């Protein structure tokens, strides 16, 4: 469960890394600039929805909307 | 008045024709809450009100035969009040493309040669098309045998008859072999790893095409209808979406990278085979639970190569329906134009090369494998025209890949 | 359930708005942004920032998660 | 060398002081895979490499008492190799604020009850040249508490107080009285900081703010505040004492303690409120956090710095505000050494006319509303805050006074009540 652009970018960065991709491997895969992947990782608030979803497709993820750990 | 809209015996909502003829639509609240829930069209998002947009009329207009002449026959035969969608659909609105069924608020080798039994254009536009309703007929068949359904019960096949000859003001297109033509083109497309439906020629000599919006029950007991719509419906339309709009859209597909690759690939295929009918109307998506979507197989593919020359037309007359780059003339178009387009679209250059390269490599054996698997019956002029004009444009790939 | 574009997301969230029959301004007022902004989102979702998206999403009392019926 | 970082016997990664003496951190692949996974701090997001930013040093540095004097004691208490975080934490990093347990790499009782008599308790509480009540005749009592007050943490189930051993968690923070602050420019009567916090906690709670329970404890001549930890909790089967992941705003923002003050300057209202939009209770949290700004103006709390607020970190790295804590009125200092309410400043300034308003005497409903609007906090909600205080404050004060133990110092109650009641008059004037 995710509630800010920052928490979103972090989880997506870690999926990028778990995958062994680089910010360039990723930007190449969907055809945008390295600088846009890195703008999103570092300051996501201003990232548009359309860019986010391009990043998400290339990470092989979708998203869902929402409304058992001890701690 | 109202038509209740069903999808597979599940209730979706209602279409109203108001007093001034305006069409409006409202989702059932037990639809918006089923696990099946999706929009009827991506142009008609799940929502609560009465929907009054042009999208509603267009949606339902897009379900009916395009031809104003096939429209008269339905009008004459079923005593329809008009050619408005509501009126024509309160008469034939049972089986349609994809899944929607609309309900008022309330066989034999020789009868076959018989069942299929029914042109001039004002416009100089070289329409070479297998998408016309005027040659089609949805039959049903799992046996060895054709048969007309009837009731609420889906068809499995679309049967296409030859188009025949077509006269516009400035040319006569001989499309009397459009059945053999589409057959060839569909095997070619399969050979090149494009997804397209299975077809057979049946015998009158017609195309039997297996529907990809029909699927049997797990229990194998009831033919289901798969929701799908064309790009006109998707965009709310009766201009016309090109490669850019469609490619943008396909970024939201649940198979975005595959569908985007295939779709670009298919622009190269249509260039190679001389196909000039790839309008928006002619690509479709499956609508899935939630209103996510995927491209269907490609369908209704015909080469214009067999109408070149003689009583027919020139190669300089062949235009792609969706242009590149702006560039539409098939005989002026080189690998370089596809790459300029991929670049403008932020489709990866490397994926474009890959596509161009595999056609370079694969075209000759595909053409040869198709040729091997044709019936003995097959008209050689058809093969010769397609094959020779394919190898010619393909040599533009060799000069390069 | 799985979502793949800005438009699909906008649509699903518009519907959630409606099912709680809230109105665009009830919402905007709940979080402190002008009702246009919500309207601009439901109608033109592509260029909405992630910051704005997570505001509207808080208004509707939703979060989002990342993911990997016979018809 | 390395400290292994654990959270409730889940392994999280390692803190490494490098040969050149720089602090870096690296999460364990098992942590990153785990259902329990979440960042150690929001300043240290989950990732694969080594983190080597300042945020790492600051995180751990913020686990420790801020004073160099206290630190110097721990150093002597345990012959600690030094006074740097890494070295202090290798001695006392088993029990800290939130859930971090630090275990030297080469190298414990899980719940080790170990009773205090009372003369012993008086001796633990009296222990200041000893750090954090960590007696010299006692190993396996290895606790850290941030902040500047002399304090300690104890464990308690039922009725008796114990020194916890090994990696056993504490259940209470025990505060001792501050006394006379002589500032170059003033001399303050905080001899009574235990009664004063006791009182303000009671009143916060009376006004429906979320705050810990506290009790006054006496151990011979020692009078102490025992505050119940909200970063500790019984599991379902009340069989394990869990630590809850938690950090302060200084940690969340990657900053030292020692900028803490909006003066020097640390995070204020706007930064904090913007962060809270990201909370898993954004609207509740932003409401209560604004509410508590009016509260602190009302009680003359001049020390609500960024270090005084904390968020729980939940699975996945979402977060929301902990209860508020460390609440002290400056009202009991006024009068006898020449300080009056005209001298009292808020730690975090409001929006004013032009610039920020920090003077408590000069602040009126009008500044709160101008601040709400800068911040895009709903006007109807800020009226609703200013008006509930208008209506409730005089009765809340009386309720609180009535619940006070018979021996409670009158000078604290009066100083706080009369000054509250009078700032309240700015509200009921309008509400
Ligand atoms: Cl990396
Ligand atoms: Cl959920
Ligand atoms: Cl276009
Ligand atoms: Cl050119
Ligand atoms: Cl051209
Ligand atoms: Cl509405
Ligand atoms: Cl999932
Ligand atoms: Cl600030
Ligand atoms: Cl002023
Ligand atoms: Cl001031
Ligand atoms: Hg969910
Ligand atoms: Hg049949
Ligand atoms: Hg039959
Ligand atoms: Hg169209
Ligand atoms: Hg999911
Ligand atoms: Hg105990
Ligand atoms: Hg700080």
């Amino acid at each position: 469960k995710i509630y800010s652009p920052t928490q979103l970018a972090n989880a997506m960065k870690l999926v990028r890394q778990q995958n062994g991709w680089t910010q360039s491997e990723l930007a190449k895969k969907i055809g945008i600039k390295q600088a846009t992947i890195s703008n999103f990782e570092n300051n996501p608030d201003n990232t548009t929805l359309t860019t986010f979803f391009k990043i998400l497709q290339s990470l092989e993820l979708s998203m869902t909307l929402c409304d058992n750990l001890e701690w | 008045p109202k038509l209740v809209t069903w999808m597979n015996n599940q209730r979706v909502g209602e279409l109203t024709k108001l007093a001034n003829g305006a069409h409006t639509f409202k989702y059932a609240p037990e639809w918006l809450a089923s696990r099946y829930a999706r929009p009827l069209s991506l142009s008609l998002p799940l929502q609560r009100g009465n929907i009054t947009s042009d999208a509603v009329f267009n949606f339902f207009d897009n379900l009916l035969p395009d031809s104003p002449i096939v429209r008269d026959r339905i009008v004459k035969r079923y005593h329809a009040k008009s050619r408005q969608p509501f009126d024509l659909l309160s008469e034939i609105g049972r089986d349609s493309v994809g899944a929607v069924t609309l309900i008022p608020e309330d066989l034999t080798e020789a009868r076959l040669e018989e069942v299929l039994t029914a042109m001039i254009r004002e416009e100089n536009d070289f329409r070479i098309s297998v998408a016309g309703a005027q040659e089609k007929t949805a039959l049903l068949r799992i046996g060895n045998d054709w048969c007309i359904p009837k009731g609420i019960t889906p068809t499995t096949h679309i049967i296409k008859l030859p188009i025949g000859e077509i006269r516009q003001p400035n040319a006569t297109l001989d499309l009397s072999q459009s059945v053999d033509n589409e057959y060839y083109c569909l095997l070619l497309a399969k050979e090149l790893g494009l997804n397209v439906p299975d077809a057979e020629i049946i015998k009158v000599r017609a195309l039997a095409v297996e529907r990809f919006d029909r699927r049997w029950n797990a229990e194998r007991t009831v033919l289901l209808r798969l929701p799908q719509e064309d790009m006109c419906q998707t965009f709310g339309l009766p201009g016309g979406p090109g490669i850019a709009r469609i490619m943008a859209f396909l970024m939201g597909s649940s198979e975005a990278l595959k569908d985007r690759y295939d779709f670009m690939k298919f622009q190269v295929f249509q260039w190679l085979i001389g196909a000039t009918d790839g309008h928006a109307k002619n690509f479709s998506v499956f609508i899935q639970a939630g209103g996510s979507y995927r491209l269907t197989p490609f369908y209704d593919i015909i080469s214009a190569f067999p109408v070149l020359g003689g009583t027919g037309i020139h190669i300089s007359d062949l235009k792609l329906a969706m242009g590149l780059n702006k560039k539409t003339a098939i005989d002026k178009i080189y690998p370089r134009h596809f790459l300029a387009t991929a670049k403008v679209l932020r489709f990866p250059e490397v994926q474009m090369h890959e596509i161009l390269s595999d056609f370079a490599r694969m075209i000759p054996a595909a053409l040869d494998n198709v040729k091997t698997s044709l019936p003995t019956d097959f008209p050689e002029n058809v093969v010769t025209a397609v094959e020779s004009n394919v190898l010619r444009l393909h040599g533009r790939l060799s000069r390069e890949y």
